């Protein structure tokens, strides 16, 4: 039950191979491609949305 | 009508009543049965004598005194001087069996006192002298009831059972018996209790001379007390019916 | 391992004790068959002093003076599981704790024996 | 493999008495908290996988160790297999009556050099023999013996340094399980020795140094680990309370039930 | 040869592992498996039956069966105490060595519910009433009945059902507590107090004797085996 | 002749492959995902059922 | 995983005031160049993999090392899991209120010979054992103690000269995540001590020599290293400014809130 | 089986048990209940606790003698320092409740008595 | 067995490694995620938050 | 090319993989599962059949 | 590679003699216990699998040894490869 | 290199092991195998075939 | 660990001290109990001398002769959390820093007390 994954590249695709060993998840390896963000919830908390481009106080 | 206090249980040509009873335990949830082909080993053909020795036999009575620690019988052992269930046992290398037990004590609703009533398989028992073990009149009570002590019997050079109650005779906590088969005997509620006992072993018969593999213990936990005017003989008796009993290997009577 | 390893025998002087030492074998036990007997008398002070071996087929007694021709083995066939031994003649001077090893290997086993010897013929 | 859920309930008046029973009869009450509180729902995720009596065994446990030495008196070692002579892995063996398994051997074996006067020592590296002699089978009684030939007794060869040895051993028995606890005898006439029987001979192991190594002396320690697998067992027992005495019987000392306290309402021990 | 490389871990005896390795014995035939009652498959199992509790722990009372005995009386008031001791499973000596307190200290994390049975051993002409409490943490233990009253609690009536049931259910903040003795996991009170006397007609005993029972109910788990604090040796046995 | 089976993991499935090596049973690995239960032979062991809402004794 | 373009913007005169706003609101300006300078359009390529959680987080660091020695009065070696003993990991784990991770535990071990006036020193080759108690377990009082049977605890057994042992952990806590900070007590009066909880105890460690080689004496020492994996974490925080005091506190000596400068104007640092 | 003579109560947190009861006298045939919209007069929204009020507070117990004439207790005012109903009580200028009462007495079957139990709307002195 | 050649590399520890370990304990089970407020998946998530400069570092 | 096989069980089925690496079959692992048997060579070498139930000679 | 079960068998009495035959022909007797008395009928499951021809022969065993040293006389070990 | 890890029980010999093993003799072409009579294939064979008892096995 | 640590405690001649040493024991702390005080005195040379100890269920007083019959435990049950003892008769001649040392394995912790003794009674 062999997973293929995509590894990292440059810019300007080429694909490696894993099998779990082990009968425990926390025996996995890391996971490092876990790339979402989400930024609104630090910047911008507030319950009115502000429209850059109008003037914030009316 | 009806109520789920009384009981009648008829056992070759026995019967025994009950009026004030709680309900019956049964083994591990398993009813006794004849050993099956594919389980045998043995190949000669078995002898079934089905009511001869399938049947009810009272033992001989014990006094439940205010001070009693409690009391075990070896079950083979306990019967085996005793009717055709003995004569099988004496002429047969290879025996197998369940049991009906049923325990009988009555007092007034003036008495207090309450019993565990246990089904112990493979009881091991300790010696008193650390580097020996016990001798066969100790452990084996043959058809009259052992006891227990109240204090640890004193270490010497003997052969003696370390007798103790509160450790079963078994280096154990009384108090955890409860993970066997087993009833209570309260006073005030109940005055019989009833277990039935399916066939235990790691092999699928044995010798019933040599190894008891199971063992019933009778232990005050409170203890009886009456006033004075109320009768003061209580006595507890037992009677145990064999089932689905077979034996193999038939040869000359002994056991040596 | 042998029967019963701790015990106590009390008898008179002038009687004839019997030591009793029987064993039974293990199917693993299947070196050469050894017996020895040994001493620690209460008395004296001297200690574990071979009395009577058994070794390759046979016997070898003589090795205490004073029970000199008064220990002997008890049994016809000892290999059997029997090895147990008669003391004769007691006296006061022989008081002590007896001691009985048997090995076969893997399996070693020891016994016990403290002889009590009094004046008087009497249990109490 | 979860634990139950709780069931939400409300307020009750009624002839239904779940939390009044009889303990006569032997029976365990079934009772749950919303017979006799008000309660919310629970969503229990919880699992029960880590005291399956298979997880609660397979771990390695060291059963026994002896030593030997590349010179002198005791040149090799000796031990009748078993379970009884460590406490630890007998007491969680000991809550069932009945139990099968597979096992799991691992051996580590280390060595040591003693003081001694002689000069100019420079040992070559050792390398060790370890026989397994089933029950009947002939014994070696010195280090240097046709036995150690081992034509048909399964022995493991080792060079120190390396990763420890380790074999399997399957279910062994001439009966139907092991039995932990054995209340009889094994002679007819009952006058023997109580409780012995031979439903768990399992054999015999010795070791011993192949090479001597260099001129000095050497001592080595191979300790025994026991992993039960596959394990099946029947009629739970009372834990033991009692300290152990002896490896081949249950002689106990008497003990108290528990420690105790200063007064039956006292909320600390002593 | 396949071109390998070995990672750290490589040729350690890890006492947890689970690997395969070659059997000593080819092809060695195992005796049958028979049908013995009495399989166990899970520990809780053994949790979830009742087992009597050493409440009357006192000096040397636990070298007899008194330990197991709860007294009660006729008393010339009401609302006095019967009995008080911690809900700590594992750790309290009331609890440390039944089925249930023997399988905890194996672990080191415990959850759910508890359940405590008890059975009135009077004579039957004894009547009486019960309240069975229990108090979670947070302001100490109560010792008077009316404070005992605001928490959770029973209150039994004595008669022909000989038994009462107190549950204690689980109230935490974490979804697991230690089996060692910990105050940020402390577990409570329990405590039980006369609701009315105990009364008797003449020539019946007016002392009388409780017992008391404990086990798991179906929520109950435990975590992270380890070694037991009650077994221990000096060397090895012969 | 490989064999998947799920890993044990948390709530709030991954996978992982085994192969036998040897030719006897008792070489393979642990059996450590069995988690049936029956706890009703040790409790409950009573001829006559017992419904909970109902006195014991009548 | 990319970064965003620059839109290309051209020249503008009107009401729309991008670059105006109102910091009192506690919101963060959205404010691109394009809002205030005529930009050309960039097709970036650059990716932020390198700053996920899970990337800044695993790497393998040591917590704490130690020794013992085969002979004499430190025969073994005894640590109460923690990260809070090391500077770099411990700041880098404070970043966050909240987390869960999985460990990878690695152990370096190495010995060294020490001055002595024995001769013939003809050492053997060292096995060591790691034991670990989880919290509640008995612990070893002596080097030959019966605790190091380890028939429940997991043990590592490891020779010198091989691979450096190495073994994973689960997310351990009786919590749903640890607690970095804890602004409370563990007492229900609150006079005790302060910031002290038991969401984050992990247990203690043993390490000893099985065997003690030769006639010599020998100090070894234990290096520890943690490697968080699968890392989930909540509620950032201000980094730590000011040096670590201790390790069962956050107490600190104050300090400036940076390093200085010459005058508001200067273009250097002091 | 069954038994008409058993009964179980179970409030908030609490639960009570007996083997010996007669029935359960309910009112004058009304069950209690909330306030409704087309009954009600204060217009602000009313606070229901619900399990921290609602349940069991067992009195001091009294002692019954040969000569005992009797006793009374008045239903708020009895509980008014009495847990959270005791704060509830105290914080408000309004308050409505219905109640579950309970009185308990039990003798051997050789002591002999009787006793009237009542609930007294406006009991005024 | 299968016949292997260990390349460079072999046995090393090597810090910023990524390989699976056999566990210390076998089929322990974690305690059930919850939901928490604020969440961090990247740390340049930090970085966009404006925080206050010390523009007057002069001296005390 | 890989071969599956039946392991060695107990009574009261699981496989194992196997794949030769070498160009001689006397490189092979042994065979230990060959249960054929054949006693009737060694017992009733006669030339005529004896039927169990009659007499061997009339 | 099972053995045989074990067939259940009343009493007899007829002509028919499996227990008495002629040792003299060179034949062994294929008597089972059924033949000369009553048996239950049993299910065997036993195996024969440790006592095949190969099973029996296929272990390791030490058939010779020698010593040779660096330094001497004997500088070499030399052995005519035999089991015997 | 693929990553490994080696298990205790490297590099030990026990000798009730089946492995495969390298030929010291490439290609070698055994001699052909003939019908001979008596073929054995399990000791129990030999086991069922009759054998004189000594039961006078008494001194000399 | 101990509660606090650190502290200075003013009292006058004739008073008698308590120095508080209260602490909480972690769920690793599996170890037996021991409970040692200490003395350095500000007057003389002398450093680190036991004054009393507990260990393995029983008390011993009678290390330092100065203090002899007045340095006692003042908690009947120690265990429990509390090993804070009692000073009588104070005199100049003991001012000085006390240290408390609780161990419990792995588990171990001090606390410094540094006891000042004034001529009349007043914290000024």
């Amino acid at each position: 039950g062999a997973q293929v994954s995509t590894q990292k590249t440059g810019a300007h695709i080429i694909h490696y191979t894993n099998i779990n060993y082990y009968k425990d998840a926390a025996s996995n390896s890391a996971t490092r491609q876990d790339f979402a963000q989400d930024p609104g919830k630090f910047t911008e908390p507030v319950k009115d949305i502000m429209i850059k481009s109008l003037p914030a106080l009316n | 009508g009806y109520s789920d206090r009384v009981r009648s249980i008829t056992l070759g040509n026995s019967t025994i009543t009950t009026q004030e009873c709680a309900n019956v335990v049964v083994g591990y949830g398993v009813w006794p049965d004849y050993l099956k082909d594919n389980e045998a080993t043995a190949e000669d053909q078995p002898t079934q004598p089905d009511v001869a020795t399938c049947r009810f036999y009272t033992l001989d009575s014990v006094q439940w005194q205010k001070t009693s620690p409690g009391w075990w019988w070896k079950l083979p052992d306990a019967l085996s001087n005793l009717g055709l269930f003995g004569q099988n046992m004496q002429y047969h290398y290879l025996g197998r069996t369940g049991y009906t037990i049923h325990v009988q004590c009555n007092a007034s609703k003036f008495h207090q006192g309450c019993l565990l009533v246990v089904c112990v398989p493979e009881a091991e028992m300790g010696c008193a002298t650390l580097d020996n073990t016990p001798s066969s009149a100790e452990l084996l009570g043959g058809d009259a009831a052992k006891e227990f002590a109240g204090e640890p019997i004193a270490s010497g050079s003997n052969k003696l059972v370390q007798r103790v109650v509160y450790n079963a005779g078994m280096g154990i906590g009384v108090g955890n018996l409860t993970i066997f088969p087993h009833q209570w005997i309260n006073l005030r509620t109940n005055n019989s209790a009833t277990i039935v006992m399916p066939y235990t072993n790691s092999v699928p018969m044995d010798n019933m001379f040599r190894h008891n593999n199971v063992t019933l213990m009778v232990i005050p936990f409170v203890p009886l007390d009456y006033c004075p005017g109320s009768t003061t003989y209580v006595p507890i008796t037992v009677t145990i019916a064999p089932m689905n009993a077979e034996y193999n290997g038939l040869r000359l009577a002994g056991h040596q | 391992s042998i029967t019963t390893p701790e015990e106590m025998i009390e008898k008179a002087k002038g009687e004839t004790a019997y030591l009793p030492c029987k064993f039974t074998l293990s199917p693993e036990d299947q070196g050469p068959l050894d017996i020895e007997w040994l001493i620690s008398p209460a008395d004296n002070q001297k200690v574990d002093q071979v009395i009577i071996l058994y070794s390759g087929d046979k016997i070898y007694d003589d090795y205490y003076p004073d029970l000199k021709g008064r220990v002997h083995f008890t049994s016809n066939d000892l290999k059997s599981g029997d090895a147990s031994i008669n003391v004769t003649n007691l006296q006061l001077s022989d008081i002590g704790t007896y001691q009985c090893k048997v090995k076969k290997a893997p399996g070693v086993a020891n016994k016990k024996i403290h002889l009590v010897v009094l004046v008087k013929p009497s249990g109490a | 493999g979860r634990v139950a859920d709780t069931v939400g309930t409300g307020p009750t008046n009624s002839e239904a008495i779940p939390a009044l029973t009889a303990a006569e009869t032997g029976h365990t009450s079934q009772v749950v908290p919303g017979d006799t509180m008000q309660t919310r729902h629970v969503k229990n995720y919880h699992s029960r996988s880590e005291s399956t009596v298979e997880n609660f065994l397979c771990r390695s446990a060291c059963v026994y160790f002896t030593e030997y030495k590349n010179s002198g008196s005791k040149r090799y070692a000796e031990w009748v297999v078993t379970t009884r002579q460590a406490a630890q892995l007998r007491r969680k063996l000991e809550f069932f009556t009945y139990i099968r398994f597979d096992l799991e051997l691992t051996f580590v074996i280390t060595s040591t050099q003693q003081p001694s006067t002689t000069q100019n020592q420079d040992a070559q590296i050792l390398t060790h023999q370890i026989m397994y002699v089933p029950p009947g089978g002939p014994v070696p009684d010195k280090v240097d013996s046709y036995v150690w030939q081992t034509s048909t007794n399964p022995s493991v060869f080792w060079t120190e340094g390396n990763a420890p040895p380790r074999m399997s051993i399957p279910f062994l028995s001439i009966g139907n399980a092991y039995s932990n606890f054995y209340d009889g005898w094994s002679d007819f006439s009952r006058d023997g020795v109580y409780g012995i029987n031979t439903l768990n001979s399992m054999g015999t192991l010795y070791a011993r140094h192949v090479n001597t190594g260099g001129t000095g002396p050497i001592k080595s320690t191979i300790r025994i680990y026991f992993k039960p697998k596959h394990v099946k067992a029947w009629i739970p027992r009372p834990p033991r309370l009692c300290q152990y005495e002896k490896a081949k019987n249950v002689n106990f000392q008497p003990s108290g039930v528990t420690t105790t306290r200063q007064s039956i309402t006292a909320m600390t021990n002593t | 040869g396949l071109p390998t490389m070995n990672t750290p871990g490589s040729c350690q005896f890890l006492t947890s592992d689970d690997f395969q390795s070659p059997s000593a014995m080819p092809q060695y035939d195992v005796t049958p498996e028979m049908r013995i009652p009495g399989e166990v498959k899970n520990l809780m199992e053994i949790a979830e039956v009742d087992s009597v509790v050493p409440v009357q722990n006192v000096g040397e009372k636990v070298n007899s069966m008194e330990a197991y005995q709860i007294p009660v009386r006729s008393n010339e008031g009401s609302g006095t105490q019967v009995f008080g001791f911690p809900l700590q499973p594992g750790y309290s000596s009331v609890f440390s060595r039944t089925l249930l307190g023997e399988i905890l200290n194996y672990y080191t994390h415990w959850s759910g519910s508890i359940k405590l049975t008890f059975m009135f051993c009077g004579s039957a002409m004894a009547t009486g009433k019960f309240l069975l409490a229990y108090s979670p943490l947070g302001a100490g233990a109560p010792t008077k009945r009316v404070d005992a009253m605001l928490g959770t609690h029973v209150v039994w009536d004595v008669g022909l059902q000989s038994s009462c049931v107190l549950c204690i259910p689980w109230i935490s903040q974490t979804h697991y507590r230690y089996v060692a003795s910990d105050e940020c996991t402390a577990g409570g009170f329990i405590t039980c107090w006369y609701q009315t006397n105990i009364v008797v007609p003449a020539d019946a005993q007016s002392s009388c004797y409780i017992m008391c029972f404990v086990s798991a109910c179906n929520d109950f788990s435990v975590r992270l085996l380890k070694d037991t604090p009650f077994i221990s040796q000096e060397n090895f046995f012969q």
